[PDB]
């Protein structure tokens, strides 16, 4: 049913081609991204408190009041693996990045849908692009077109008697 | 001279000169090719 | 005292360099019409 | 205590029970080898190599034997359909009942190697500390695999000592087991030539031989033992499951696209022989030379042979199927009985229509029929009240050469679009859907199941690869990195060589 | 036989069980449809 | 000691803006020929010959419609190189014929691979363990799978995904409509890691921020942190009574926790992966057999699995046309698979 | 619904079999001293 | 003989020789020039 | 650890632990090997291909 | 071609101008490292 | 059976966290 | 630091400005030019709002054939 939804949505709002859901992807991607990131980054710098035969997380009490890991050499990594202002040396502004991305990410996928509630809908390129005579010289734009009508006069097969689905 | 031309007017002309970039690129989608007329 | 081309001098003009042109060409193109 | 995904680590610093955990590993294998051999052998229906050969039967290791020499039973059927054959020990059961019998040495040999572990070969002589000298055992390792793979080619496939290999004509109709001579020019390059599998057998095994002795003779330069970390086992592992993955790659590919050793009597055809009509092309051929020499249409169709007119059949395509669709293709379309002959639609005017084929891509796909240029003549409609196309209107008919319905011509629109349903999947048959309860939905080949796997495990292999080398040559830090770390080590400017303290500035 | 200095004790804490448990079941009402067909 | 190899082994390594390494000669030139080859297509290249689109700046597509697009389905698997049998080392009719592809495809290969030796490189360098390259096999089995394993299963590089922004869109309709690529599992184990490693994300950052020490004087608290610190600039012992009493479980170790954010999300996209590996082959997830048998037999069984088939099978007839026009289809108006009214 | 016969056991098997290698391990990490 | 298709691949396995022995000799140079220095 | 008779007769095959060449030994022939394998896997791979495409070498089940 | 003449014809006429503005303190970083 | 076998997993997991929440690993304080 | 002259410090000096309110317009002006003359076409293959059909053709040409690709589009670029 959730994935009915998605592909009818698409049908009516073209959500792929709307900037929200897109930044929605941006967010959920990335937040992906910076969770594996970061997952791999402090397991990488871990300071060695275990042995050979032992796993590493025992190094880590709970409560302990000293960092599990080296953040400096964490930064000495990243900052080379790009450059060093591209990495963060202070964790309060990772962790705050960490946090920001994916949920503002969201928060624009939220509202993807909230307003194409009202059927402000994802942007239309049909037939954008036009030659001297003035055939239609297709893009991708026209073949997600193609797709999404298909969707549309499939769906709901007995429902509609009227040639426009209006809601 | 290494400090002469102040950052804050460098970051102000530089970003100016962006958003006239891109609002050409704006304008350029409702004229000429991609405007569907 | 601080060298002038560099391998970071490198990076930035292979980037730098195309771009503008690009933009150039891009411009251009906003004025084109069938 | 070690974690579960480390409990096998125990062998790293014990040969003997190492060598005990691969034989028990070996004996596994072949042991699998022998029971899927015998359910196989359980199941297999010999009675039809035209219709229902191996590869409509989900058989997967019987190609295998067969590739190889391995073609009769001691009941008395070979795979080429003969029956009063003597295939001697090496039948599919005397091959099954050897892997079984290996399996069950291997695993006491297995038991002996891990309760004497401790063997004085496994202590280096002058630490008496457990030592493998990987090294030299490569060298040893290789010259063998040189010694074996020529053997192999030399002696095996050319028949000089030895059965040969599974060839065939271009369209899978004759195969058998042939010796091979090797194929020494640019065409042994060709993986379509088969005697470019001899010929590299013979000339890799000698290269392997060499290669052999020098990395018997030859020491490792210091500076590639220090890099590659020689002293350390899992450098090995590492390598090795490189080597592996890329060789799983490989048989993926040429499981899928062709070749002499992967011939379509054993496996099915390939998607492409459909996506190019390889076989529809080779059958208008034969019918056009049949109709120039004077035969008539029906003497034309009915010189087709039965196992050709299969092969243009889209449910032989392996690329028809689906992951959860389980077992033989029998169980989707049915086990096929007979070619029913060549549909041959008209419309009331008399004109040729010829059925739009389906593309593998599409589980379902509309009934359309166009004239020899291509121009729409015909189709069955979805929305009736502006059908201009309809069988009805157009009075479309279906005569049949060839096959069980030779010589007869359908009118009943019903009957007519019925089979012009089944001339999407190309040529028509008939199957017993009941035998095995078939439920009409098509599934791969052992030649499709065969490429999922292993480009699967190819692929995992990777991870694998990628983890035990970063394993290999960061086994200093994989219990964490140096509490005492310098900051001056990985901030910016205090080194002008990266982590080379001797560069200070 | 003098024993074997190379075996280890092996772990696995309540916490493993439960993620362990937890991937499996769910890992069956993933698959579970698939395999009923 | 101290040869050729060895001073080149010196500049390679020096501590600069743009770390180099041996790694970069293979990453630098295939990442840079990538990304530029992406926008020299899609600022002046067609798809005129190839799919009968047009896909560049220059023809009037914007950010969201260029492209750089798959070869034509006659291709079949071509590498296509410049001066392969089709160009014939004519660069003008190798842009028109999608060598642009093949190029940022093969380069965009090769600079991952450059990328991933960066990343075990580094590290060795800095002395930490390589999680980072590890990690980083989860993009190299997404690329990999899907433009390469993918098409080479399929008739040609042509159903390769084109590299451009509604391209990738279409790529996902076609999955849905041909694939059902939603009802594969292997697919949902990859939203599972996806939307998981996003949550885990959020809720880490969050949780790091909200349960800061006060280390400063300033309401803005970024600054009450030090790099060098031995302290933990939070509270592990509060974070976990807050979660423990909220959602009933909560992390008590952070070397797991940091670990289990590198596992979920490169686990999922692996699953994914292995999905894709399957569609290569049309190996779908399409259908649900016993579905089938009832809804065949009985016509007032409906679910939302036989609902999607139907939408499916019209993203197939409506859009097959257009996007397979090496095909040749025509479908009559008659033909269409059509509801009421629409 | 006519659902394949060795789902059951497919399924069955499929959570046993890992199940109980979980338990073995835990039960016998619970038993050792310290 | 040779194919065209084979004249193709000998010009595309020396533009790689050159395109990567240039980028070697270039790469020695510049560290031969520009070398690390070391307390004795 | 236990002596046996084969463990004495294969005793030499595995004395050499850690022995080394000095230097860069024969890594410049092992190098030139490698670039020939890769050439080779290159010819091969273009073949099958049809990206080399060779008189008297019709890669298909025709030939 | 005559176009590619007119194109390239700012670019040459850029970098001679950024070599005539740069030489005095490229010539004083070659001479240094050499 | 199918339905069967699909509610006895669910339960499974119900009961897994139960136990996983209230019979967890107290967490405990150290250094 | 790494070594090299701080970005800051070269973008606000004037020695930069000097080179580069030359460099920056002269490339910008190139890539102008590329598309005016109408270059930016030839080079890359791509059609002009006139050259995607002759004026009667409503067909696409696709190419069809690997190795006669080429003199396909040499081909179709003729019957215009
Ligand atoms: C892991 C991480 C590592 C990092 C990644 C590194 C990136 C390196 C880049 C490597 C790129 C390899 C390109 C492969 C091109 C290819 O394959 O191109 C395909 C060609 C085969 O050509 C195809 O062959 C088909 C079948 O033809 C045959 O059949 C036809 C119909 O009957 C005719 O008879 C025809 O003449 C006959 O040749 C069609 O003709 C196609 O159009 C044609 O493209 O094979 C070949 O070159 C070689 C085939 C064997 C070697 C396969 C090894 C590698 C591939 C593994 C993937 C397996 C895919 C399975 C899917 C699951
Ligand atoms: C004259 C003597 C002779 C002859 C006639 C042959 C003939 C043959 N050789 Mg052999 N060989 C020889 C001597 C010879 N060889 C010698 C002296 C050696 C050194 C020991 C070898 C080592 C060798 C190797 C390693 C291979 C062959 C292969 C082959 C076959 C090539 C056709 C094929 O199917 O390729 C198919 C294989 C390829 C086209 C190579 C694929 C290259 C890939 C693309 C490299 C990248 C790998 C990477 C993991 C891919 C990841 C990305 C991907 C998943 C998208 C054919 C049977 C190949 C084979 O076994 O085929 C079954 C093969 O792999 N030979
Ligand atoms: C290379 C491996 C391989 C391949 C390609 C085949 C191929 C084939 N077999 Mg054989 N077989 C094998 C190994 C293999 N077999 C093994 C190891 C056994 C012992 C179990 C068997 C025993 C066997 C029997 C008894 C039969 C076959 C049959 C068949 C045919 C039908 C296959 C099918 O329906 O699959 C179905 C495939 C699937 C449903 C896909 C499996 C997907 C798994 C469950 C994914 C697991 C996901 C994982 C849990 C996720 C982890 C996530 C975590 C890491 C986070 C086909 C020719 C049938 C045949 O027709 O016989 C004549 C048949 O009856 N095979
Ligand atoms: C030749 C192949 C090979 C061999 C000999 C090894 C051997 C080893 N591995 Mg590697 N590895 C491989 C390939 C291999 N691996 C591949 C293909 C992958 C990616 C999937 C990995 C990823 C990997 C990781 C992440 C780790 C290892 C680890 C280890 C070590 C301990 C293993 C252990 O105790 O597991 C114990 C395993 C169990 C108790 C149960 C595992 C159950 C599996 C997941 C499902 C059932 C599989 C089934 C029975 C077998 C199917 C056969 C298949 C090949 C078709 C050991 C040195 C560990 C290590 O480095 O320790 C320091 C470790 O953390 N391996
Ligand atoms: C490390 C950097 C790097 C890497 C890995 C690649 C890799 C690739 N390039 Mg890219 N390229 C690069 C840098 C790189 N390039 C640079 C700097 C430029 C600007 C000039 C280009 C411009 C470029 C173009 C225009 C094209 C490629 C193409 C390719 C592909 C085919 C290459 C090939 O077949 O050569 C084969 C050659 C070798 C593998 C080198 C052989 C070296 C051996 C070991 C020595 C033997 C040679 C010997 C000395 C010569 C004797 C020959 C004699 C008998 C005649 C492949 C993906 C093609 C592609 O993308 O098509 C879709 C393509 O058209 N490249
Ligand atoms: C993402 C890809 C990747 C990464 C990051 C690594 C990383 C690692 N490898 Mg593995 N390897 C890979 C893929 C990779 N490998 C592939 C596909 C193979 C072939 C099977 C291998 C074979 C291999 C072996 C045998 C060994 C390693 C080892 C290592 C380690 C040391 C570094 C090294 O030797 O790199 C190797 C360098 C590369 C992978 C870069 C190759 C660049 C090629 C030559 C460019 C070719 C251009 C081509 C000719 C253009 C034509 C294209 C054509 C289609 C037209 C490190 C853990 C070593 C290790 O484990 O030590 C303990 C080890 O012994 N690798
Ligand atoms: C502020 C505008 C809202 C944008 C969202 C970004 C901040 C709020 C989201 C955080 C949710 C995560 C959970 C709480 C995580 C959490 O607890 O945060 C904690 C973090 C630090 O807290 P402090 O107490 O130090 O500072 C906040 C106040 O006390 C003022 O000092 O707060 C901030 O950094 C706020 C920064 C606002 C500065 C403006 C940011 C604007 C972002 C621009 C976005 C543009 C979108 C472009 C798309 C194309
Ligand atoms: C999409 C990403 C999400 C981030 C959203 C947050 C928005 C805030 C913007 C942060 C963006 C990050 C940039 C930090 C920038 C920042 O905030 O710091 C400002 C920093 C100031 O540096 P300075 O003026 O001190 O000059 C540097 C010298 O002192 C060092 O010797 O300037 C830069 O680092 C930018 C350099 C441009 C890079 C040109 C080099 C290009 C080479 C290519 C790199 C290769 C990578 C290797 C892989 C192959
Ligand atoms: C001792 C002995 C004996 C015997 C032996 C025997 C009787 C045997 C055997 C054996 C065997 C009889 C075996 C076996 C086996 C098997 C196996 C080893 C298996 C497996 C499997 C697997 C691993 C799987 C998997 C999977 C699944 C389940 C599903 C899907 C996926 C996969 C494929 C992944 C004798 C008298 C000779 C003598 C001396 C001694
Ligand atoms: C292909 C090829 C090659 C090469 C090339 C190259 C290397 C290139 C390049 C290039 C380049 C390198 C380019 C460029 C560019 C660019 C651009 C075009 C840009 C842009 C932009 C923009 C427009 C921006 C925007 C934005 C953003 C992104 C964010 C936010 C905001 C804004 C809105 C600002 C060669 C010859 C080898 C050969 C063959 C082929
Ligand atoms: C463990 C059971 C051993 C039974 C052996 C029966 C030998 S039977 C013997 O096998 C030969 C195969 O090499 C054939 O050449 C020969 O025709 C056949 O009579
Ligand atoms: C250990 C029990 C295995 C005994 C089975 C050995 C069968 S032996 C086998 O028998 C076939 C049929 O009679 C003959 O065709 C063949 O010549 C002969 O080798
Ligand atoms: C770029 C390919 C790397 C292959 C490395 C082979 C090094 S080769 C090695 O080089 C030394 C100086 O570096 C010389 O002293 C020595 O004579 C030579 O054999
Ligand atoms: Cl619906
Ligand atoms: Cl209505
Ligand atoms: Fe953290
Ligand atoms: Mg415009």
């Amino acid at each position: 049913g959730t994935f009915n939804f998605m592909i009818v949505f698409q049908a009516e709002h073209n959500i792929l081609m709307h900037p929200f859901h897109q930044l929605g992807v941006a967010g959920v991607f990335g937040g992906a991204l910076f969770c594996a990131m970061h997952g791999s980054l402090v397991t990488s710098s871990l300071i060695r408190e275990t042995t050979e035969t032992e796993s590493a997380n025992y190094g880590y009490k709970f409560g302990q009041e000293e960092e599990t890991y080296n953040i400096v050499a964490a930064h000495g990594y990243f900052g080379r693996l790009i450059f060093q202002y591209a990495s963060f040396n202070n964790s309060r502004s990772l962790h705050f990045f960490l946090a920001a991305w994916p949920v503002v990410g969201v928060w624009f996928a939220a509202l993807g849908i909230s307003t194409m509630a009202f059927n402000l809908n994802g942007f239309n390129f049909n037939h954008s692009v036009i030659d001297a005579k003035g055939n239609v010289i297709n893009t991708w734009a026209d073949i997600i077109n193609r797709a999404n009508l298909g969707m549309e006069v499939m769906h709901e097969r007995n429902a509609h008697n009227f040639p426009l689905d209006l809601a | 001279e290494g400090g002469r031309i102040p950052l804050w007017i460098v970051a102000t002309v530089a970003g100016m000169g962006v958003i006239v970039i891109v609002g050409l690129f704006f304008y350029g989608a409702y004229a000429g090719l991609g405007s569907s007329l | 005292s601080y060298p002038i081309f560099t391998v970071r001098w490198v990076a930035v003009h292979t980037l730098a360099v195309p771009t503008i042109f690009f933009l150039g060409a891009i411009a251009a193109m906003q004025f084109i019409q069938r | 205590g070690l974690p579960w995904y480390r409990v096998h680590t125990v062998l790293i610093n014990d040969p003997g029970r190492l060598i005990a955990a691969h034989l028990m590993h070996t004996a596994l294998v072949a042991g699998w080898a022998g029971s899927m051999a015998l359910y196989e052998l359980a199941t297999f229906d010999p009675s039809d190599p035209v219709l229902n050969p191996m590869w409509r039967q989900g058989m997967f290791v019987l190609p295998f034997m067969a590739r190889l020499g391995v073609t009769g039973s001691w009941s008395g059927w070979s795979i080429t359909g003969e029956t009063g054959i003597d295939p001697g020990f090496w039948s599919f059961e005397g091959v099954a009942l050897a892997h079984i019998v290996l399996s069950g040495l291997l695993f006491l040999a297995a038991c002996w190697h891990w309760v004497y572990w401790d063997l004085e070969l496994f202590r280096d002589p002058r630490t008496g500390e457990p030592a493998l000298d990987l090294p030299k055992m490569f060298g040893i390792h290789l010259f063998l695999a040189g010694l074996l793979c020529f053997g192999f080619g030399a002696f095996h496939l050319t028949g000089l000592f030895g059965p040969g290999m599974w060839v065939s004509d271009p369209y899978g109709l004759t195969g058998s087991v042939q010796p091979v001579a090797p194929e020494w020019g640019p065409d042994g390059f060709n993986p379509y030539n088969p005697g470019g599998v001899v010929a590299h057998h013979i000339a890799a095994g000698i290269v392997g031989i060499i290669a052999g002795l020098f990395h018997i003779l030859v020491r490792p330069p210091q500076r590639l033992y220090k890099a590659l970390r020689m002293g350390n086992i899992e450098t090995v592992l590492s390598s090795s499951i490189a080597a592996v993955f890329f060789a799983a790659f490989v048989v993926a590919g040429t499981m899928w696209y062709g070749s002499a050793t992967t011939p379509i009597e054993l496996f099915g055809p390939t998607r492409y022989q459909w996506d190019s009509s390889y076989f529809q092309q080779e059958i208008n051929r034969r019918v056009q030379a049949s109709l120039a020499s004077g035969a008539t249409l029906e003497e034309a169709w009915s010189a087709i042979p039965e196992k050709l007119a299969f092969y243009d059949y889209i449910g032989n395509n392996p690329a028809k199927g689906g992951l959860f669709r389980t077992g033989p293709m029998n169980k989707g379309d049915g086990i096929a009985q007979a070619w029913k002959g060549h549909a041959v639609f008209r419309n009331k005017e008399g004109e040729e229509l010829f059925v739009r084929r389906m593309p593998a891509f599409f589980e379902s796909f509309p009934v359309i029929l166009t004239d020899k240029n291509g121009v729409v003549k015909a189709d069955i409609p979805f929305r009736r009240a502006e059908s201009k196309y309809s069988f009805e209107q157009q009075g479309v008919t279906v005569s049949f050469y060839g096959g069980e319905l030779n010589g007869q011509t359908f009118t009943d629109p019903p009957t007519v679009k019925s089979y012009a349903r089944k001339a999407i999947f190309g040529e028509i048959f008939e199957f017993d859907t009941e035998t095995l309860n078939s439920d009409g939905i098509f599934r791969t080949s052992p030649r499709g199941w065969f490429t999922f796997a292993h480009a699967v495990f190819a692929l995992l292999f990777f991870f694998g690869h990628i983890w035990h080398g970063a394993r290999t040559l960061f086994r200093d830090v994989f219990s964490g990195i140096d509490p005492e770390l310098s900051p001056e080590q990985v901030e910016w400017g205090f080194y002008q060589k990266v982590g080379d303290v001797t560069t200070r500035k | 036989m003098e024993p074997n200095p190379n075996r280890q004790p092996v772990e696995l804490n309540r916490t493993s069980l439960y993620l362990g448990l937890l991937l499996i079941l769910v890992l069956a009402l993933l698959f579970s449809s698939y395999f009923f067909n | 000691e101290r040869g050729w190899f060895d001073i080149l082994d010196d500049w390679l390594k020096r501590d600069r803006f743009v770390f180099v390494g041996w790694s970069g000669i293979l990453l630098f030139p295939c990442a840079y020929l990538a990304l530029g080859g992406w926008l020299t297509g899609t600022t002046f290249v067609t798809s005129w010959y190839t799919h009968g689109l047009a896909s560049s700046y220059l023809e009037g597509c914007n950010f969201l419609t260029v492209a750089v697009s798959t070869p034509a389905n006659s291709m079949g698997h071509s590498l296509l190189l410049l001066w392969g049998p089709e160009a014939q080392g004519d660069f003008t009719r190798w842009c028109q014929l999608g060598g642009l592809w093949t190029f940022i495809a093969l380069h965009g290969a090769f600079g991952l691979i450059g990328f991933m030796l960066r990343q075990f490189e580094i590290a060795r360098l800095v002395g930490v363990r390589p999680y980072n390259a590890i990690a980083f096999s989860a993009p190299i089995a997404v690329f990999v799978s899907v433009f390469l394993i993918y098409p080479l299963g399929q008739s040609s590089w042509f159903f390769a995904p084109s590299f451009g922004v509604a391209a990738i869109f279409r790529f996902l309709l076609f999955f849905q409509g041909f694939h059902n690529w939603t009802l594969n599992p292997f697919h949902m184990m990859g939203v599972a890691g996806v939307l998981g490693g996003a949550l885990l994300c959020a809720i880490h950052g969050a949780t790091v921020e909200n349960t800061l020490f006060q280390d400063g004087e300033g309401a803005s608290t970024f600054r009450a942190f030090n790099p060098t610190q031995a302290e933990e600039t939070y509270s592990m012992v509060t974070a976990n009574r807050f979660w423990s009493q909220i959602f009933g479980i909560a992390f008590s170790n952070k070397r797991w926790l940091h670990f289990f954010m590198l596992f979920v999300p490169v686990t999922g996209l692996w699953m994914s992966a292995i999905g894709v590996v399957g569609l290569a082959l049309n190996l779908r997830s399409y259908d649900f057999i016993s579905q089938e048998i009832r809804a065949a037999e009985d016509p007032e069984f409906e679910t939302f699995y036989t609902k999607n088939l139907l939408l499916n099978e019209g993203i197939r007839a409506w859009m097959a046309p257009q996007d397979q026009p090496h095909e040749n289809f025509v479908f009559p108006e008659e033909v269409l698979p059509r509801g009421n009214a629409l | 619904m006519e659902v394949n016969q060795l789902g059951l056991i497919a399924t069955a098997l499929f959570v046993l079999v890992p199940s109980v290698f979980l338990i073995i391990l835990y039960v016998q990490t619970e038993s050792q001293q310290k | 003989t040779i194919t065209p298709s084979l004249k193709g691949f000998f010009i595309g396995l020396l533009s790689g020789a050159v395109v990567l022995g240039l980028t070697f000799a270039v790469l020695i140079a510049i560290s031969q020039i520009d070398k690390v220095q070391r307390s004795l | 650890a236990r002596r046996t008779w084969l463990g004495d007769i294969l005793r030499p095959l595995n004395s050499e632990y850690g022995k080394v060449a000095p230097g860069w030994g024969t890594t410049p022939l092992m190098a030139v090997f490698m670039g020939l394998f890769l050439v080779f896997l290159l010819i091969i791979l273009e073949i099958y291909n049809s990206t080399l495409i060779l008189d008297g070498v019709n890669v298909s089940w025709k030939a | 071609d005559w176009r590619v003449l007119v194109v390239l014809l700012p670019v040459l006429l850029a970098a001679g101008w950024a070599v005539r503005n740069i030489l005095p303190y490229a010539v004083k970083q070659v001479q240094k490292l050499l | 059976m199918e339905t069967i076998t699909y509610v006895f997993i669910f339960a499974c997991i119900i009961a897994l966290f139960f136990f996983a929440i209230f019979f967890r690993e107290p967490p405990r304080i150290t250094k | 630091t790494t070594g090299e002259r701080p970005f800051s410090d070269i973008i606000t000096s004037v020695r930069y400005w000097v080179i580069h309110s030359i460099t920056i317009p002269a490339l910008f002006i190139a890539g102008w030019l590329f598309v005016s003359t109408g270059l930016a076409y030839d080079v890359f293959g791509t059609p002009r709002p006139d050259s995607y059909y002759a004026q009667e053709q409503r067909s696409i040409p696709l190419v069809t054939d690997r190795f006669e690709a080429k003199q396909q589009v040499e081909t179709f670029l003729e019957q215009l």
